[PDB]
């Protein structure tokens, strides 16, 4: 008494499945398989997934659902001292919402430019091109491919920007796509999860439709089999390699959505006795299975290119947006009925980003809705007052220097910020709140306590897991750079400012809570660490 | 291995209160949740209350809700049940069980402790030796008996020759009538087993502290 | 409250013969949330079947379980004397937790006439003015038997305490203890006390008379 609940729980599943499955699934996982020991990468991947990844994902879903409240109130309910974690987690998603919807806008901007039987990115003869242009991907950074130039020169107009200090004029063709996205988001998140959980039926399930079409499309392509070899052909030498276990650990962590408070928010709308743990691993499996399936969708087209298009495999296979907005479309244009694959592909990218942003924004709304009764009864005015903030600042990503702004938040906005956030999540839950109390909570929900396995991972494996990633993250750290452009020392300082801005709340809200509570130290401590009961 | 020992319970006047305890051993108590399941004299199983591992989640049946308080000690591995304003309908043998995994039910139960809520005063049984009729002719194996009548409350320990001969021994269950129990026990020995040897009915009624032996010739 | 009713309440089966007992719920219950318990006579209930298909530790494979929704059934492949008990189902689907009516399983055996033994009031009884005659009916099948108390030639009804022993694990028979309680003042009033047992085994009631002589 009293909270809105998911309609069918397939709403919740598809909502969480949708949130968990995004562009990273397509442009990252496959690259890591190609990069590390082929299919042998699955070994460290699975291991890191079992001990590190799922236990954290399981945690948030079980945590949010039980406490039955938004991210902030959830940690305010759990460990009021660490309630800053709820604050930190929510504004982490608040930050991401700025640069993230840009990729969907890109997807739509490509979706708009994709109506024709002549695709613009297959040509080096166009107005925006360069004498250095290639028909397809090349080794030399100086010479961009044809599809690469289209993305950089036309859509982004990134060449107009000398760096981050120069954003350049706004591209209003881009801002339209951005707003078109927010309109989709607003009307999806308008009435709350009631409408949200219903919308995810498309956004979450559409990609799988497209993935099948493209998977069938790719595997039929000449040399398609060759791509899978570059994909799944195992080198177990990588298994011994430390960097591979890091990529596995990192990917499994960032592939699942913990730390954004979305899972906390989403699962909280669940029925109290609704099985989470079943949903936890079901959602997790579908997520990883999706990437695995998508992996074939990607490298099937790559083997085609290396065969039919005469392109070096290492040149075409790439992570990040470069794969989706350049490499892949480049092969589609060569394919018969290109416009079809293009249209559905870019629609897939949008649908892959849409249900994700739903969760992210939902985490802010839900967290605030439970914390503040005003905006709770005020909603749909809030998402406007929110998304309006986004789009206004979103114009910064619609500029000619757009990607430069994007890439900055991408490496910062959800940073180590989420690592230390989730680390304090795991530590606050496993030690501060205790595993004895947590397993006790789930038993009262799903009917049975979490296995000895799960408790161990939360207490030990997870913390070192995040630590294993956070340490190896700082060990390979380099000042932010894209292409030949290196970000200035002030630009990096702002990125860290964004990273700290979240996590700083944890200690800050800790001191704020400590200063607000009377009594001696040990007294002031326990009172702040005493859970919402009663 | 796992042992659940349940203690307390006894006679309690209606409206009164009584505390029950279950001594758990052979498993980590703080890990497993516990539940009190009671069974009426009519053999009716009713879940009373459940307490979680940490004991921060408590469930009561609509019957005993608010009257009963189920406590827990994880340090001493002891599950209590705090009863208040007891009712005649609350008369039953309470069980201590776990109780942790809902999908697996209750895997281990205690021996059980008996609770009797009645206004009837405790009375000691009058043990009556039963000697066969003097009529001819005696059969191959003659039956002897012992009558325990007008005693309250249960239980009563009735054995034969200090529990030596169990062969052909039927000890009938008590039957409550007008707030008093009447019990009887039959034993069949050989024609010459009695009264050649010593056949005596020993009765134990701990409630009134009545310990009685009956050895009788066919006088 | 989810009400779990079982049936039959009292079931008779000879060793080796297959038996099926059912548990039907007023409300639907998750197939994983329903469990069965076996309580032997004078023994604490023990977990028998959990999650409706799953035998417990030490439970013979002869046992089985099935059903779903509001209908579940416990079945024994070939019944044995060891299996004689009262079986209770259970639902954890939601609180309050509830147990089934229970199914008492009793082994069937060959019909055996009761051994009827009448006993007079003890010498130590009439002291308080009490007189109570006891009539033992031992080792007989089937369970139900009706004693008839007759003082002189006329039957007496009021003041009869019947007690029934549960089926023993040895010969699988029953026993009944009838106690006719009177007053010593009224005891001397009638000379001859007779209790008779009307049973299935014989159309002729088993009669036991007596007198002080
Ligand atoms: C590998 C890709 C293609 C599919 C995803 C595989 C994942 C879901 C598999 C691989 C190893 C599996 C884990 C192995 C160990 C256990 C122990 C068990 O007590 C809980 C489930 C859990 C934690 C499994 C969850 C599912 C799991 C993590
Ligand atoms: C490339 C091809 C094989 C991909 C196709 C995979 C599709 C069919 C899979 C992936 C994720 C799956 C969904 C994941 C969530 C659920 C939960 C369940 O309560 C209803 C089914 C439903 C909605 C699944 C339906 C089938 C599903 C959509
Ligand atoms: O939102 C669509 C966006 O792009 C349009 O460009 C199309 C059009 O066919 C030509 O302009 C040419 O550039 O091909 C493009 C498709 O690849 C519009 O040019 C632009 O104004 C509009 O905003
Ligand atoms: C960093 O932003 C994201 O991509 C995260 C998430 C996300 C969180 C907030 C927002 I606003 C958008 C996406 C989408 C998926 C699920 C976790 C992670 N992606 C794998
Ligand atoms: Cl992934
Ligand atoms: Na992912
Ligand atoms: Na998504």
């Amino acid at each position: 008494d009293e909270r809105e609940t998911w309609s069918g729980k397939v709403d919740f599943l598809l909502s969480v499945i949708g949130f968990a499955v995004d562009l990273a699934n397509v442009w990252r996982f496959p690259y890591l398989c190609y990069k590390n020991g082929g299919g042998a990468f699955l070994v460290p991947y699975g291991i890191m997934l079992a001990v590190g990844g799922i236990p954290l994902f399981y945690m948030e879903l079980a945590l949010g659902q039980h406490n039955r409240k938004g991210a902030i109130t959830c940690w305010g309910r759990l460990v009021p001292l660490f309630k800053g974690i709820g604050y930190a987690v929510v504004l982490i998603a608040f930050y991401v919402d700025f640069y993230y919807n840009v990729i969907i806008a890109w997807s739509l901007r490509f979706f708009f430019a994709s109506f024709t039987n002549s695709l613009p990115w297959t040509s080096c003869n166009n107005i925006w091109n360069t004498p250095n242009c290639r028909p397809f991907e090349g080794h030399v950074e100086g010479f961009q491919s044809a599809a690469s130039e289209y993305f950089n020169r036309y859509i982004l107009e990134l060449n107009r920007s000398e760096g981050i200090h120069d954003l350049g004029a706004i591209k209003w063709d881009m801002a339209l796509c951005l707003l078109i996205v927010y309109l989709i988001c607003y009307f999806s998140l308008w009435k709350g999860i009631s409408t949200s959980g219903k919308v995810v039926w498309f956004t979450a399930l559409f990609p799988y439709a497209v993935l099948l079409i493209l998977l069938i499309r790719g595997l039929t392509l000449p040399g398609s089999f060759l791509g899978i070899q570059y994909y799944l052909t195992p080198n177990f030498s990588a298994i011994y390699k430390a960097e591979v276990w890091v990529d596995a650990a990192t990917q499994v962590f960032f592939s699942l959505g913990p730390g954004f408070g979305v899972l906390l928010a989403y699962a909280s709308y669940n029925k109290y006795h609704n099985n989470v743990y079943k949903d936890a691993l079901l959602t997790s499996f579908i997520n990883s299975a999706t990437s695995f399936i998508a992996g074939f969708v990607i490298f099937s087209v790559l083997g085609y290119m290396a065969h039919t298009l005469g392109v070096r495999i290492e040149d075409v296979a790439t992570e990040g947006p470069g794969l989706v907005f350049v490499v892949y479309p480049a092969a589609i244009a060569t394919m018969p009925a290109s416009t079809f694959w293009a249209l559905i592909f870019f629609m897939m990218l949008a649908t892959l980003g849409l249900d994700s942003s739903f969760g992210g924004s939902e985490a802010i709304i839900t967290a605030l809705s439970d914390e503040f009764p005003k905006i709770k009864r005020n909603r749909e005015l809030f998402v406007a007052g929110l998304f309006s903030l986004y789009f206004v600042v979103g114009l910064a990503s619609c500029t000619q220097g757009g990607f430069y702004f994007f890439h900055l938040l991408d490496r910062y906005a959800a940073g180590y910020s989420i690592l230390v956030a989730v680390f304090f999540e795991a530590i606050a839950v496993s030690w501060i709140y205790g595993t004895n109390r947590f397993s006790e909570d789930i038993r009262d929900m799903i009917g049975f306590p979490p296995g000895r396995y799960w408790q161990v991972c939360w207490r030990f494996v997870a913390p070192i897991f995040l630590l294993f990633i956070t340490v190896y993250g700082l060990i390979g750290y380099e000042p932010l750079t894209y292409a030949d452009y290196v970000y200035p020392s002030w630009a990096n300082a702002l990125g860290w400012c964004i990273a700290g801005s979240s996590v700083v709340m944890i200690p800050a809200v800790a001191i704020f809570k400590l200063l607000s509570t009377p009594g001696s130290l040990r007294q002031r401590f326990t009172i702040l660490t005493t859970p919402w009961r009663d | 291995e796992v042992q659940l020992v349940e203690s307390g319970g006894g006679l309690v006047k209606p409206g009164g209160s009584l505390k029950l305890s279950c001594a758990a051993s052979g498993f980590t108590f703080s890990s497993y949740a516990m539940s009190w399941v009671r069974q009426s004299p009519e053999k009716r199983l009713e879940w009373v209350a459940e307490i979680s591992s940490g004991g921060r989640y408590i469930y009561y049946s609509d019957t005993v809700t608010g009257r009963f308080t189920i406590s827990r000690d994880n340090a001493r591995n002891i599950l209590h049940l705090e009863m208040s304003s007891l009712r005649s309908e609350d008369t039953a043998m309470y069980y201590c069980a776990r109780g942790e995994v809902r999908q697996r039910g209750f895997d281990y139960w205690g021996q059980g402790t008996t609770l009797t809520v009645s206004s009837a005063k405790t009375t000691a049984p009058s043990v009556y030796p039963l000697a066969p009729v003097c009529g001819d002719t005696t059969g191959s194996s003659v039956t002897l008996g012992c009558l325990v009548k007008g005693y309250f409350p249960e239980p009563v320990t009735l054995t034969w020759n200090s529990g030596s001969l169990s062969s052909g021994v039927h000890t009938f269950p008590a039957v409550l009538q007008s707030d008093l129990y009447t019990l009887s026990s039959s034993v069949t020995v050989t024609s010459s087993t009695w009264p050649s040897q010593s056949i005596t009915c020993n009765v134990a009624h701990p409630a009134s502290s009545t310990k009685v032996d009956k050895k009788i010739e066919p006088r | 409250e989810n009400v779990l009713t079982q049936s039959p309440a009292i079931m008779s089966t000879s060793p080796g013969e297959k038996v099926t007992m059912t548990c039907r719920a007023s409300s639907s219950v998750g197939s994983s949330y329903l469990h069965w318990y076996q309580q032997k006579s004078g023994a604490s209930p023990k977990l028998w079947i959990y999650s409706t298909s799953n035998l417990a530790s030490g439970v013979p494979a002869r046992f089985s379980g099935s059903g779903s929704g509001t209908s579940y059934s416990l079945t024994i492949s070939s019944v044995e004397a060891e299996d004689a008990a009262t079986y209770y189902c259970q639902q954890f689907s939601g609180y309050p937790l509830t147990f089934g009516s229970g199914t008492k399983l009793e082994m069937k055996r060959a019909d055996a006439a009761p051994t009827v033994s009448i006993f007079p009031p003890s010498s130590e009884q009439l002291t308080s003015g009490g007189a109570s005659v006891v009539c033992f009916l031992n080792n007989f099948y089937p369970k139900d038997i009706n004693v008839k108390w007759k003082i002189d030639g006329s039957e007496r009804q009021n003041g009869v305490l019947n007690s029934w022993t549960d089926q023993d694990s040895k010969d699988s028979t029953y026993s009944m203890s009838s106690t006719l309680t009177l007053t010593k003042d009224e005891y001397e009033r009638h000379n001859s006390y007779t209790c008779e047992a009307t049973h299935k085994t014989s159309t002729s009631p088993i009669v036991k008379s007596f007198n002080r002589n």
